[PDB]
């Protein structure tokens, strides 16, 4: 049970970020609003919809409409990149979050993945093991969703994916991986890593 | 008796219940 | 000023039991609600439950009813998330928050959040990982190693003793549904060096006394 909110929000430094997050519960309901930074606990920065908290920037304002509350940072600066959560009560189910939003202050271009596919090894098949590792670089802003597949057919068994992680060029990586028997591996003509970022696919495939 | 055990959840009478 | 500070990072085996802690100061503890929030790795906030620490009294999520308990401690201004059998998907980072207040009752708002306590369960024990050749298949080639099923983090990774820095990625693990952590790392190079430069990934584990350092032959 979660509010909804857009998962990503990008702007340049000096533009308005506008994060919108909306449920049926929102319209008698105080919204609360956290700024999570990365590797960082949430902190609070609006509540009761629209209120601030000592210590918090004048340029984060909230507001609602009927079911929608927006939260608003006027002259986004680059400390202000974090995923941001509304928050609200259900009458009895309790504290109700929205999905988050990334906001990312952009300092570069956005940039798609590169995406290295390689297969499993002829040590670990000797092994009795087979391991698709799809490595993704240089991407930005830090957000990709992973899908794989079997010849043409989605699979979703024995795919473990990792958060993106912040690159020494300020650019983000992440790593899938694809557990597969080594019958499993040589029975189909092919697999993919599909990484998709923005919109935008780019696509590995690699053959026993 | 302890008004802090009540949770106030948006404006006029509206509480979580506990 | 209001803290509240979280006991240290837990690795638990499935079907043991666990309390965390929240010790809040800067104020009177026993007259504030705490909630206890689960985010998974990349994932979002997810609430579990409130405990009012003067009387204990706690409403859950009743999702995680019947796997979760709180209590509280007044003396030492402590309030606790319990489990008595874990599983692996209580793998999470867990906070704590306190509920503020509004006119003369609680609010709807946390406004201090404990630093975060963060729990892996995995049934593993230490064991170090195996590494195997991702071979190169230009100019460039791409190569690296991967370093699988090891337990617990970290491992480290170098290439040709650290003589070969540039174009190394090393990538953060992936903790896979077995408990074990598996990464690896690719260093981009010269097509053309691949018959006569010998490429080696250095791999250290210590908490299992694993150093190898694998030839990754074309
Ligand atoms: C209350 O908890 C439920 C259950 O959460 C899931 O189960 C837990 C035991 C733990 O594994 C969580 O990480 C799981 O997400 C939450 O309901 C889930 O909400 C997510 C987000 O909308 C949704 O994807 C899941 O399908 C939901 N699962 C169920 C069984 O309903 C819920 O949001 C929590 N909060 C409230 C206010 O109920
Ligand atoms: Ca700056």
């Amino acid at each position: 049970y979660e509010l909804t909110q857009p998962p990503s929000v990008s702007v340049s430094p000096g533009q308005t970020a506008s994060i919108t997050c909306s449920g049926d519960i929102l319209g008698d309901k105080y919204v609360s609003w956290y700024q999570q930074k990365s590797g960082q606990s949430p902190l609070l920065v609006i509540y009761e919809d629209t209120k601030r908290p000592s210590g918090i920037p004048d340029r984060f304002s909230g507001s609602k409409s009927g079911n929608t509350a927006t939260l608003t940072i006027s002259g986004t600066q680059a400390m202000d990149e974090a995923d941001y959560y509304c928050q609200a009560w259900d009458s009895t189910l309790g504290v109700v979050f929205g999905g988050g939003t990334k906001v990312t202050v952009l300092g570069q271009p956005k940039a798609a993945p590169s995406v290295t596919l390689f297969p499993p090894s002829s040590e670990e098949l000797q092994a009795n093991k087979a391991t698709l590792v799809c490595l993704i670089s240089d991407f930005y802003p830090g957000a990709v969703t992973v899908a794989w597949k079997a010849d043409s057919s989605p699979v979703k068994a024995g795919v473990e994916t990792t958060t993106p992680s912040k690159q020494s060029n300020n650019k983000y990586a992440a790593s899938s991986y694809l557990s597969l028997t080594p019958e499993q591996w040589k029975s189909h003509k092919s697999y993919s890593c599909q990484v998709t970022h923005e919109g935008s696919t780019v696509e590995k495939t690699v053959a026993p | 008796y302890n008004k802090r055990k009540r949770i106030h959840i948006g404006p006029g009478r509206a509480f979580y219940t506990t | 000023q209001v803290q509240l500070v979280q006991s240290a990072a837990e690795v638990k085996k499935p079907g043991e039991a666990l309390k965390i802690s929240c010790k809040g100061s800067g104020y009177s503890f026993s007259n504030y609600w705490i909630a206890w929030v689960r985010q998974m790795p990349g994932k979002g906030l997810e609430w579990m439950g409130i405990v009012y620490p003067d009387d204990s009294d706690s409403s859950y999520n009743s999702s995680f009813q019947g796997q979760i308990t709180f209590s509280a401690d007044k003396s030492i201004s402590t309030a606790y998330l319990h489990w008595t059998s874990l599983q692996a998907s209580d793998t999470a980072m867990y906070y704590c928050a306190r509920l503020g207040f509004e006119g003369d009752y609680s609010g709807s708002f946390f406004d201090y959040w404990g630093q975060g306590t963060l729990l892996i369960v995995s049934s593993a024990s230490t064991k170090g990982p195996s590494v195997f050749p991702l071979a190169p298949s230009g100019g460039t080639a791409a190569l690296g190693c991967l370093v699988k099923d090891y337990f617990p983090e970290p491992v480290t990774v170098s290439w040709n003793s650290g003589a070969l820095t540039s174009g190394v990625h090393t990538f953060p693990a992936v903790l896979q549904s077995s408990g074990l952590y598996s990464l690896s790392s690719v260093v981009t190079v010269p097509s053309s060096s691949l018959g006569t430069q010998t490429y080696i990934c250095n791999v250290n584990h210590k908490p299992s006394n694993t150093k190898v350092d694998k030839k990754v032959e074309p």
